[PDB]
RNA sequence: UAAUUGCGAUAACGAACGAGACCUUAACCUACUAAAUAGUGGUGCUAGCAUUUGCUGGUUAUCCACUUCUUAGAGGGACUAUCGGUUUCAAGCCGAUGGAAGUUUGAGGCAAUAACAGGUCUGUGAUGCCCUUAGACGUUCUGGGCCGCACGCGCGCUACACUGACGGAGCCAGCGAGUCUAACCUUGGCCGAGAGGUCUUGGUAAUCUUGUGAAACUCCGUCGUGCUGGGGAUAGAGCAUUGUAAUUAUUGCUCUUCAACGAGGAAUUCCUAGUAAGCGCAAGUCAUCAGCUUGCGUUGAUUACGUCCCUGCCCUUUGUACACACC
């Protein structure tokens, strides 16, 4: 046997969120933990946003089991937020029939905070003359 | 307390010397049929509503 | 010893590579050719040796030591 | 601004004026269209064209332009 | 001049005006009274001893209570 | 009001007290009307939102920040003063604190109390450099925010007071056009300098 | 049922094992916790004069439990943050070396670590379950 | 939950090794008042007197309080180690000091002697208002004063 | 040696801030 | 067997990852075709003059170096130069 | 138009260099080929809480499967698409819609003609001429100096604190470097407050250091507007490290001494989105020494989406007694 899953990644600029989703009751960890742990906790709104705008039942035949790598502490947080939202779709696109999916798909993109879609910023170079991309070291003139 | 209300219909253009202000035709929104043309501080659009009291003096260009 | 070989080739169309055409014209030099015949004379080589363009620079003391820099070139060059 | 290079322009006059009847108001087929009957070397090349020979159409088929 | 430790002389005050503030914070004492502030803290964490104080939230710098319960 | 619950803990302050209405932390953006107008659809107050934080790109054309609440605008303009720039998480923390702090001495609706500081906040005509013009209803709140957030930390610097108490000090203040109000200390002395001058 | 401590709140479970590891009283401290701050990178001792070493070993256990295995290096690292270096800029700066050896040294004579292949502790079987009860008590701490 | 009341027990203005702290200042920072005591030392001679750090200069009673000046004289005899000691290895005599408050300006003082009167470079610049360490002089330390 | 400096008088630090500095040390631009 | 493969040129070795990937499995052996490494780009970055004058311009050279393993005489079917050729046992 | 970029106007017509194209790098691919030096699921083995089956771990292959995450080959993808508004209803500018991406997509590499007595002979065994060539301006050795301090100027670092300092706790990057006739990067064990010491270990490296557990930061506490626990200059004493050698302190550590600095005059630098600003980090240098530079990632905004008022440049018109060209 072995548990039919579908499987998702969320990113922030440098963040990788893979996750997990199969056929379960209930378990939803970020980092082997309970979702509810997550305590850079201004933001665990940000991380709860999705379960809440989509409604607290359709997780019930749920598992998510998300690990998150790189970016920093609030970038990780954007990767989770978006991992499992990213993947509540793809398991109600091959599980599921599709008109619910474009209903909580749709559910999300009227509240989108890049909620399926990656956030493309990414750091500018640096460049010789300045500290930044676009500061520049001053001078004299005399 | 005179308080105007006018929303603009367009934006004539750029004065300033050194195109610090807009210019913007308005309609006075009660009897709307007045309609008059003056100049702005921010950035302004279309459609958007003012407050004045300076209900005439009109002004224009400007160096 | 042994463990290392080394073979030859004729160059294939002498013209069209700009080291031997770089030599060529130190060698005529060192032969005191008149400079502008002497440039002239390698453009007017590997221009029909079979190449879009060619040009050949050449910076210093030409007429008596102010520091000139004159530049022959025939044909087609792109730079950027 | 995003304006249109001489080689970019003067390469879809250049294919319009003798294709007319086998192009379309269509990127996607106008942009597969040229791999055959062109040689281009550059991919965003061949979809620059492509872009500005259909942008063409678009208007030649609602009245015809001067050149 | 403000009063480092409990001076005595002005410390009934401390449950004679508490409910007289609707809002009580660190600052909200020092400004009204000349307790120090230090202890402060621990007058607002005392003073919830029997809950004179309404806690409503709280935080590793702003405390925010409320006239008691 | 669908009380389920899955494997994980999952508690019910939030279960429950967002899923039905999703308002701010817990704070409610129906009935609470921009009182003024002509300001409206500039201010926002009806998209809601919880956290003054998101993946916000605003500043990509002129006026995408119309569409930015008015809040996590609000939080931005806080972390600045150099020190403090791009700490948004001390900036949230700020104000969650000054919006109780608002609500424990008016109890009132408090964004309402927040629109009701702006309404007088940002002039309503101004000077500049050569005679007397109109402000635009975005240079209206974008100065607003600046010159009040700018009182507020002025305030807090060298004074033993916080920085959420301050915050929320400055905010009645100017939502009752109070006249202690550096906002509106500014505010109403410079816009007689605008209907002077000319 | 079924508490594992990756189901804990982080500080308040590290606070509350720093009380069990007091209560018990039988983890072997140093004798001069009251004269060290803990590193170089630090400019004062910890205000917390008895406590500390306490909560150290705790949040330690926490740590080697959801890794595989930690060496005193590493821990060196988590615990130590950023020098002041006067008028020159911060760096970061490892923690005291005798402490956390010590403190990983006088948890076996628990039994919550044990010396992993591959260098450093690792859990224990005893320490394993010793938190993963520990956290169920504090888990209810509601009525 | 120390609110407790504190009548007029609570000394004020104490003086101590010819110098005065004030009594409303924790002890632990109130110490340092006085030339040789730093926060660190401070702490933990403080610490060996049972003291209760939580509470101040005007509270910790007169038994205390030479139960501190005690383990300041003689620190290492308070299982005070000897690094944390300012005056090592004396050069005169080869014990472990800590010079104090009216005596660390005086056996500084008397280090200078010390190698002014050998005429040794340290000394020379010492003696000159200069600077001793090795540092530039030709952009700094300027306003000499 | 250094008994012919140290107690060289007139070299210190005041013998040099007595004297005020040369007026062309602010003057420059060949 | 394992052959880890390194060379500086992107095109000429994936030459000999094709011309034995299934000169392999034409010839019917084995699978694990080219695992591809990281490229190791060896950047140098240093100033434009050689003297210390003139506004302060800085260059950078990369050098790529592409590396792939794939799991006696055909030793000598992989000679191309400029690619670098191992073992393992 | 960013552009001699184009529409047009046209005694011009047709073209070449430059700009563009090009190339690199950052963004999308559940579509192809794939993997113990990358992950993942299950499965053997196994630990802990539970027992209700479950949750969470340990095993470098127990065995299998696989390519979402990862790496990098081959391609796809954007053309400013579609629709609307202005417009010679032209090139184009703007608006919304989708879209990974719509500001030359972001950022760079390249870069024409002609020119300057700009810099560099102290990079070169590139170099002409003058100089010197054995009381050598060749070279090597000892020691000193380049840092010498009444002062004027330039780039910086650290701060004035409560949006903080300190203590504890939470803990998250990317760019990178590393030992053959060898002593580089170094886990781990032990010893030492520390700095460091010692015994081993892996790695010529997607394999070991390394998840580089970085800092900012978050939380919980102590302090509480006082040159204060802000600030850490000067200086005394001691312990270590590199090195033949540390004195004029190389650097690190420990205690003690606690200065100016309460937002900085006239003047003035950089900046438009993952930008400024903050934060650290690797690499260059390096026996040792970063407050420097070259790049990286973390946190992450206010204001602009305009103008020629100021400086500077470009094109045109115009004056000219300038052409060594307003020095
Ligand atoms: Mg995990
Ligand atoms: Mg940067
Ligand atoms: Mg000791
Ligand atoms: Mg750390
Ligand atoms: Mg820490
Ligand atoms: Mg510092
Ligand atoms: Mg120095
Ligand atoms: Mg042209
Ligand atoms: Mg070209
Ligand atoms: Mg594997
Ligand atoms: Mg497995
Ligand atoms: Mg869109
Ligand atoms: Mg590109
Ligand atoms: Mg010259
Ligand atoms: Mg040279
Ligand atoms: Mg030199
Ligand atoms: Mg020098
Ligand atoms: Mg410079
Ligand atoms: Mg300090
Ligand atoms: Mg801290
Ligand atoms: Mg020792
Ligand atoms: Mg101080
Ligand atoms: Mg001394
Ligand atoms: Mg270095
Ligand atoms: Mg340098
Ligand atoms: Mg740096
Ligand atoms: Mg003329």
């Amino acid at each position: 046997s072995a548990v039919p899953s579908v499987q998702t990644f969320g990113k922030k600029k440098s963040a990788t969120a893979v996750a997990h989703v199969k056929a379960g009751k209930g378990l939803i960890k970020v980092n082997g933990s309970p979702i509810t742990l997550v305590e850079p906790e201004i933001l665990r709104f940000k991380v709860y946003e999705p379960l809440l705008l989509v409604g607290l039942d359709k997780f019930s035949n749920i598992d998510i089991r998300v690990r998150v790598t790189g970016g920093g502490h609030v970038s990780q947080v954007y990767a989770i937020r978006q991992a499992i939202a990213k993947g509540l779709v793809a398991y109600h696109q091959k599980y599921v029939d599709e008109q619910s999916k474009n209903e909580l798909k749709k559910a999300f993109t009227s509240y989108d905070r890049t909620l399926l879609i990656a956030d493309s910023r990414r750091p500018e170079p640096k460049k010789f003359g300045g500290k930044g991309a676009r500061s520049r070291f001053q001078k004299s003139y005399r | 307390t005179p308080v105007t209300l006018a929303k603009v219909i367009k934006v004539l253009g750029r004065t300033g010397s050194r195109g610090g202000v807009t210019q913007v035709r308005v309609e006075f929104l009660e009897d709307t049929s007045r309609t008059i043309v003056r100049n702005v501080k921010g950035p302004v659009r279309e459609n958007d509503i003012l407050v004045l009291m300076e209900s005439e003096r009109e002004a224009r260009r400007l160096r | 010893p042994g463990t290392i070989v080394l073979y030859a080739e004729r160059v294939q169309d002498r013209g069209l590579s700009a080291v031997a055409q770089a030599e060529s014209m130190k060698f005529k030099l060192l032969n005191g050719l008149a400079i502008r015949r002497a440039a002239y004379g390698v453009v007017r080589y590997v221009m029909e040796s079979g190449a879009k363009g060619c040009e050949v620079v050449v910076s210093g003391k030409l007429r008596a030591a102010r520091a000139k820099a004159m530049k022959f070139a025939d044909g087609f060059l792109i730079h950027s | 601004g995003r304006v249109r290079t001489k080689t970019v322009k003067r390469a879809s006059k250049a294919l319009i004026e003798r294709y007319y009847p086998k192009l379309t108001l269509d990127f996607q087929t106008n942009k597969r269209l040229c791999d055959e009957i062109a040689t281009i070397q550059s991919k965003r090349l061949r979809n620059k064209i492509a872009g500005y020979t259909t942008h063409l159409m678009k208007r030649i088929q609602k009245g015809p332009v001067r050149g | 001049q403000h009063a480092v430790i409990l001076d005595q002389e002005k410390y009934d005050r401390i449950l004679k005006e508490v409910p007289t503030y609707r809002y009580v914070s660190v600052s909200v004492l020092v400004d009204r009274l000349k307790i120090g502030g230090s202890l402060a803290r621990i007058a607002l964490r005392h003073l919830e001893k029997e809950g004179i104080i309404k806690p409503i939230s709280k935080h590793s710098k702003q405390a925010i209570y409320t006239r008691a319960t | 009001f669908t009380p389920v619950v899955l494997a994980t803990p999952i508690p019910e302050e939030v279960q429950q007290a967002q899923t039905e209405i999703k308002l701010f932390n817990k704070w409610s953006f129906e009935e609470v009307e921009v009182k003024d107008a002509s300001l409206v659809d500039y201010v926002q107050v009806r998209q809601p939102i919880f956290v003054a934080h998101t993946a916000g790109r605003y500043a990509n054309k002129r006026f995408r920040k119309a569409q930015c609440p008015i809040i996590e605008r609000l939080t931005n303009s806080l972390m600045m003063n150099g020190r403090n720039n791009g700490k948004k998480l001390k900036a949230v923390r700020i104000i969650k604190h000054t919006l109780d702090i608002i609500n424990v001495l008016t109890d009132q609706n408090p964004i309402q109390v927040v629109v009701d500081a702006i309404t007088n906040t940002g002039p309503r005509e101004d000077t500049t450099r050569v005679q007397a013009v109109d402000v635009s209803p975005l240079r209206r709140v974008n100065q607003a925010i600046a010159l009040l957030t700018i009182g507020a930390r002025e305030a807090a610097f060298r004074n033993i007071k916080t920085i959420a108490e301050t915050l929320a000090e400055e905010l009645i203040n100017a939502a009752k056009g109070s006249s202690t109000s550096y906002a509106i200390k500014k505010k109403d002395e410079l816009e007689r300098v605008a209907k002077s001058n000319r | 049922p079924g508490v594992s401590v990756r189901d804990v709140a982080a500080q308040d479970f590290i606070n509350a094992y720093a009380s069990f590891l007091q209560r018990q009283g039988k983890l072997e401290v140093p004798g001069y916790v009251d004269i060290v701050k803990t590193s170089s990178g630090n400019e004062m001792p910890p205000q917390d004069a008895e406590g500390w070493f306490y909560k150290r070993a705790a949040s330690v256990a926490r740590h080697i439990y959801m890794r595989k295995q930690v060496g005193v290096g590493k821990l060196n690292k988590l615990y130590g943050g950023a020098k002041s270096r006067g008028v020159r800029p911060y760096k970061h700066i490892d923690a005291s070396g005798s402490i956390n050896r010590k403190v990983l040294q006088a948890l076996e004579k628990i039994g919550i670590v044990e010396i992993s292949p591959k260098g450093g502790r690792r859990i224990s079987e005893n320490g394993q379950r010793d938190l993963d009860r520990i956290a169920a008590q504090t888990l209810e701490e509601d009525e | 939950s120390l609110v407790v009341q504190e009548q007029g027990s609570f000394q004020h203005i104490l003086r101590l090794l010819n110098t005065n702290v004030d009594g409303n200042i924790k002890i632990v920072y109130a110490l340092t008042t006085i030339k040789g005591v730093g926060r660190r030392y401070s702490n933990l001679v403080c610490k060996k007197a049972d003291v209760d750090l939580h509470k101040r200069a005007g509270e910790l009673t007169q038994e205390e309080l030479e139960r501190i000046v005690q383990i300041m004289q003689n620190p290492t005899h308070y299982k005070i180690p000897a690094w944390f000691l300012n005056r090592q290895n004396d050069i005169t005599d080869g014990k472990d000091y800590h010079t104090l408050a009216n005596n660390v300006e005086s056996k500084l003082r008397d280090d200078l002697e010390r190698l002014k009167k050998i005429r040794a470079h340290r000394g020379i610049r010492h003696f000159w208002g200069l600077r001793v360490r090795g540092q530039h002089t030709k952009t700094t330390g300027r306003r000499r004063a | 040696g250094n008994e012919g400096a140290i107690r060289d008088k007139t070299a210190g630090r005041r013998n040099n801030r007595s004297k005020d500095v040369t007026d062309s040390a602010t003057t420059k631009k060949s | 067997i394992r052959i880890t493969l390194t060379s500086t040129k992107v095109k000429q070795l994936e030459n000999v990852s094709s011309n034995i990937v299934k000169n392999a499995e034409q010839h019917n052996l084995v699978k694990k075709g080219p695992v591809r490494l990281p490229t190791k780009v060896l950047k140098i970055s240093t100033r434009k003059t050689p003297n210390g004058e003139g506004s302060k311009t800085w260059e950078t050279y990369e050098m790529r170096i592409h590396k792939r393993y794939i799991d006696k005489r055909i030793t000598q079917i992989t000679i191309e130069p400029g690619v670098d050729v191992e073992v393992v046992v």
